[PDB]
C-alpha cells in the first residue's frame, strides 16, 4: 500500500524577551516517530516509536544541528514577515510547515509537499511539478520572488525525491512490525430515554489503535444520516482511541436499529445492536 | 554590499586590533574567516542574529561583536606575530546552502617593532634604445624597493588613466633582507606611442603602513600608508 | 494575516466511569488557532492542580490539538469540567463531564 | 579535515582545458558550491551542484559530480587569463557550516609560438649610476635562472600581453647591488 | 530526516 512522511514545523514568536517556541514532529503513515521543542530543557530531536532506536548518536546529533538551523530559519523568517505585512513589534505570530512524500508499493514518489501558513492561513505551497510556487497573499509573492530568483525549488525538489523516499524506506523497514500493530475496538451500545417518547442510541468503540474507524448506524439495511452525531476520535490518554456514534429513534423500535465497526484490526466489522 | 575596515593593518605584537566589516544585504548571519598565504578560509567567529556571537572552529586569539545586524567586528586584544594572514568577514542570508558574501578581505601584519615599517623608494627605468629599434617596442619597467611590511600594490597610469594591457606585476614581493622588500612590474607600449610627447606614464605604488591610529615621535617621518608614483614622458629620441 | 480556529473539546474518562474507582480524566482540545490556549480542569468549579498536559500536534488544515488529563475518582456529588480561554471566543468556555459522552 | 583540495596551484596554457578536482570525506555531503578568488578582492559564488545531478555547466565553466568516488570537479574549455585565480571547492549536508577545500591557485599562460628572447638594459634617469636588466620575448619552457649570488636579484617569469595588437611576452628582470654585474651573462 | 530549508521567507 501507500506510504507517507512528514514533518510538521511550527515556530510561534513570544512578546517577551523569549524568542521564538519551534517544534517539529516527524511522521511516517501518520504516526509520530520524532519531536523537536526548542523549550525541552536539552532541545534535541529524539525518538518517539520504538524502532527508532536503531538510529546511531549520529543521526541525533546532525538531526538536532539541523532543527537548531531549521530554528535561526524561523526566527528570520517569522521577522520578515512582520515587516511585509507591517504588523505590531509586540505580538505573538505563528509560521507552520508541512513537508513530506508519499510512495506507492514500488518506493516511487508520488507527491512531494514544501508548504507553509501564517497565522493560520495558506501562505506559500511548493506545487505538484516541485519547480514552481503557488503563493496565496501579497507577502507571499514577495517570498515567491526571492525563492524563484535564488532557485529554492530545486532544493527542495532534491530533498523531495532524494532523501524524503530513500530515508522513509529506511524507517518503514526499521518499523514494519510496529507500524502494523493494531488493538481492535470493543463496541457496545447505550439506551439514552429523551422527550417526546424517542430515544438516543449511542454506539460506542473503545480501546483501538490506530485512530482510523469508522462507525454506522443501520436500520432495515439502509445505512442513516439524519438524526445522527459523531464525536471526533478521541485519545484515551493510553496510546488507544475511542468514538461514539448515535442516532435519534422512536421509543419501541430501538432493537431494529444494528450499528457497525469498521476497524483495520478486526477479523471482520462488528455488528451491534442495544442488548437491554 | 560586504564592506571591510581597514583594507590593511600593520600592529605590534602585543597591540590591540580591531577588523571592521559592515554589510548592507540585511543578512542575519556574518563570518570571520582566515587565509594563509591564499590558502584556507577559516572559520574563527560567527554570529546568527544582532548583539550575539558564536565561536567558530579558530577563536584562539580572537573576540567577535555584533553591535548591529550591519557590522561584525574582529578583535585581537594582543596581537601575535602568529596572527600575522589576511582576514575576510561574509554575510550570508541564514546559513547553511545560502550563498557566502565576502569583504574584499584586509591584510594583517604582526610585528616586533613598528620603526622597521617604510614606505618604498620608487623608481622608473626607461626603456631601452635597442629595444625601440629592435622590436618597435619599449618596456619600461617600475621598482619599488626597500619597504617593508609587503603590503604594497602597484598599478600603472597612462596619461591619466589605469591601464591593464601590457603590465605584468610580480605577484609576490622579493625578500631582499629581513625587513627590507622589493617588487617589480613593466609596462610595454608600441615604438611610436613611447616617441608621443602628449604620453604621460606613471608607475604608482600604494604602499600600506601605519594609520592615523599610530602615534609617531617628534623628529622623523611617520611610515604612513601612502601613493608613491614615478613617471615618465614619452619622447621623440 | 489571517484565520482563527474555535477549539472543540472533548472531557470523557478513560475508563468506563463508576463512582468510587479510581480513573483518568481527559480534555481533548482540536482544531484551534492560534496554538496559544489556556486550559483547565476543574472539579466543583475550582482548578485542579497537577493536571498533566500532553505535546502539542498540529492537522494537515493547520488547526492544533493537545490533551489534558488528570487521576479522578468520580462520585454522584462531585462536578467536573474543563474551561478554555482563546482567542478565537469573547469569554472562556467550560465544557462539564458528562458521563454518557 | 573534509574537503581535500589540490594541487596547491597549477599552470594550463591559454585555449586549453583546466580540471580542477577535489575529494571529500562524508559520504552525506549533499551541496558543493565553488568559489572562484581573484587577487586582492574576496571569494565570490562561481557555480554549484546538488547532489541529485552529476553535472552543472553555466558558459565555460562545468562542475561535475561522482558520489561514487566522492570527487568533485571543475572544467574550465577555452581558459582565459582572466581566469587566473584560486578556486575554492566546498561541501556540506543540510543546513550545516560550509567545509573550504584549501584552494587551488590557478594561472593561465600563453604559450609564446614566435620567440625572439632578447636582453636590454634600462636606466634610472632619477640616479646617478643606477641600471637593471630585461629579459624579454623568451620561450614559455626555458627556465629563468635564479641568483647564484647575494647582492643580485632575478625575477620570476612575467607574461604580458599588449592587447594592442597580438604580442603577449614572457619578461623578467635583473637588478644588482653595484655596477659590476652585465645583462650579458646574469641571463644565461 | 527533516527538510534543511534554504532561503528565508
Amino acid at each position: 500500500g501507500p506510504h507517507s512522511m512528514r514533518y510538521f514545523e511550527t515556530a510561534v514568536s513570544r512578546p517577551g524577551l523569549e524568542e521564538p517556541r519551534y517544534i517539529s514532529v516527524g511522521y511516517v503513515d501518520n504516526k509520530e516517530f520524532v519531536r523537536f521543542d526548542s523549550d525541552a530543557e536539552n532541545p534535541r530531536y529524539e525518538p518517539r516509536a520504538p524502532w527508532m532506536e536503531q538510529e546511531g548518536p549520529e543521526y541525533w546529533e546532525r538531526e538536532t544541528q539541523k532543527a537548531k538551523g531549521q530554528e535561526q530559519w524561523f526566527r528570520v523568517s517569522l521577522r520578515n514577515l512582520l515587516g511585509y505585512y507591517n504588523q505590531s513589534a509586540g505580538g505573538s505570530h505563528t509560521l507552520q510547515q508541512m513537508s513530506g512524500c508519499d510512495l506507492g508499493s514500488d518506493w516511487r514518489l508520488l507527491r512531494g509537499y514544501l508548504q507553509f501558513a501564517y497565522e493560520g492561513r495558506d501562505y506559500i505551497a511548493l506545487n505538484e511539478d516541485l519547480k514552481t510556487w503557488t503563493a496565496a497573499d501579497m507577502a507571499a509573492q514577495i517570498t515567491r520572488r526571492k525563492w524563484e530568483q535564488s532557485g529554492a525549488a530545486e532544493h527542495y525538489k532534491a530533498y523531495l525525491e532524494g532523501e524524503c523516499v530513500e530515508w522513509l524506506h529506511r524507517y518503514l523497514k526499521n518499523g514494519n512490525a510496529t507500524l502494523l500493530r493494531t488493538d481492535s475496538p470493543k463496541a457496545h451500545v447505550t439506551h439514552h430515554p429523551r422527550s417526546k417518547g424517542e430515544v438516543t442510541l449511542r454506539c460506542w468503540a473503545l480501546g483501538f489503535y490506530p485512530a482510523d474507524i469508522t462507525l454506522t448506524w443501520q436500520l432495515n439495511g439502509e445505512e442513516l444520516t439524519q438524526d445522527m452525531e459523531l464525536v471526533e476520535t478521541r485519545p484515551a490518554g493510553d496510546g488507544t482511541f475511542q468514538k461514539w456514534a448515535s442516532v435519534v429513534v422512536p421509543l419501541g423500535k430501538e432493537q431494529n436499529y444494528t450499528c457497525r465497526v469498521y476497524h483495520e484490526g478486526l477479523p471482520e466489522p462488528l455488528t451491534l445492536r442495544w442488548e437491554p | 554590499a560586504v564592506t571591510q575596515s581597514p583594507r590593511s593593518k600593520v600592529a605590534v605584537t602585543g597591540g590591540k586590533v580591531t577588523l571592521s566589516c559592515h554589510q548592507t544585504n540585511n543578512h542575519d548571519y556574518m563570518y570571520w574567516y582566515r587565509q594563509d598565504t591564499g590558502h584556507g578560509l577559516r572559520l574563527i567567529h560567527y554570529s546568527y542574529v544582532a548583539d550575539s556571537t558564536e565561536k567558530g572552529d579558530i577563536p584562539d586569539g580572537y573576540k567577535a561583536s555584533r553591535p548591529s545586524q550591519e557590522n561584525f567586528s574582529l578583535i585581537l586584544e594582543l596581537a601575535s606575530l602568529s596572527q600575522t594572514a589576511v582576514y575576510f568577514c561574509a554575510s550570508s542570508d541564514a546559513g547553511g546552502r545560502n550563498t557566502l558574501y565576502f569583504g574584499a578581505g584586509t591584510r594583517l601584519s604582526v610585528l616586533e617593532d613598528l620603526r622597521n615599517v617604510t614606505p618604498p623608494k620608487v623608481s622608473l627605468f626607461e626603456p631601452s634604445k635597442a629595444e625601440i629599434a629592435n622590436k618597435q617596442k619599449a618596456t619600461l619597467v617600475c621598482l619599488a624597493r626597500g619597504f617593508f611590511p609587503d603590503h604594497v600594490e602597484l598599478s600603472w597610469w597612462v596619461n591619466g588613466k589605469e591601464v591593464h594591457s601590457g603590465v605584468c606585476t610580480d605577484p609576490q614581493a622579493y625578500k631582499e633582507s629581513n625587513y627590507s622588500y622589493s617588487l617589480s612590474s613593466r609596462l610595454r607600449v608600441s615604438a611610436t606611442f613611447w616617441h608621443n610627447p602628449r604620453n604621460h606614464f606613471r608607475c604608482q605604488v600604494q604602499f600600506h603602513g601605519l594609520s592615523e591610529e599610530d602615534k609617531w615621535p617628534e623628529g622623523s617621518p611617520k611610515p604612513v600608508t601612502q601613493n608613491i608614483s614615478a613617471e615618465a614622458w614619452g619622447r621623440a629620441d | 494575516m489571517g484565520i482563527q480556529k474555535t477549539p472543540q473539546i472533548q472531557v470523557y474518562s478513560r475508563h468506563p466511569p463508576e463512582n468510587g474507582k479510581p480513573n483518568i480524566l481527559n480534555c481533548y482540545v482540536t482544531q484551534f488557532h492560534p496554538p496559544h490556549i489556556e486550559i483547565q480542569m476543574l472539579k466543583n468549579g475550582k482548578k485542579i492542580p497537577k493536571v498533566e498536559m500532553s505535546d502539542m500536534s498540529f492537522s494537515k488544515d493547520w488547526s492544533f490539538y493537545i490533551l489534558a488529563h488528570t487521576e479522578f475518582t468520580p462520585t454522584e456529588t462531585d462536578t467536573y469540567a474543563c474551561r478554555v480561554k482563546h482567542d478565537s471566543m469573547a469569554e472562556p468556555k467550560t465544557v462539564y463531564w458528562d458521563r454518557d459522552m | 579535515q573534509q574537503v581535500r583540495q589540490s594541487p596547491q596551484s597549477l599552470t594550463v596554457w591559454e585555449g586549453g582545458t583546466t580540471v580542477l578536482t577535489c575529494s571529500y570525506e562524508d559520504s552525506t555531503f549533499n551541496y558543493f558550491p565553488w568559489y572562484q578568488q581573484f587577487p586582492g578582492e574576496g571569494p565570490a559564488l562561481l557555480i554549484s551542484i546538488l547532489s541529485v545531478s552529476d553535472k552543472k555547466e553555466d558558459g565555460r565553466f562545468t562542475t561535475f559530480f561522482n558520489k561514487r568516488e566522492k570527487k568533485l570537479s571543475l572544467h574550465i574549455i577555452d581558459s582565459q587569463p582572466g581566469d587566473s585565480a584560486t578556486y575554492f571547492c566546498a561541501a556540506l549536508y543540510g543546513n550545516e557550516k560550509i567545509t573550504f577545500g584549501a584552494g587551488t591557485k590557478l594561472t593561465i599562460k600563453p604559450n609564446i609560438q614566435n620567440p625572439e628572447p632578447a636582453v636590454y638594459q634600462l636606466k634610472d634617469p632619477r640616479s646617478q649610476d643606477s641600471t637593471l636588466c630585461l629579459f624579454t620575448d623568451f620561450d614559455s619552457q626555458i627556465n629563468v635562472p635564479k641568483t647564484m649570488e647575494s647582492g643580485t636579484f632575478i625575477t620570476d617569469k612575467c607574461v604580458l600581453d599588449m592587447k594592442a595588437m597580438d604580442s603577449k611576452s614572457n619578461g623578467a628582470i635583473a637588478w644588482s647591488n653595484q655596477t659590476s654585474f652585465t645583462c650579458q651573462d646574469i641571463f644565461k | 530526516k527533516a527538510p534543511a530549508n534554504f532561503a528565508t521567507m
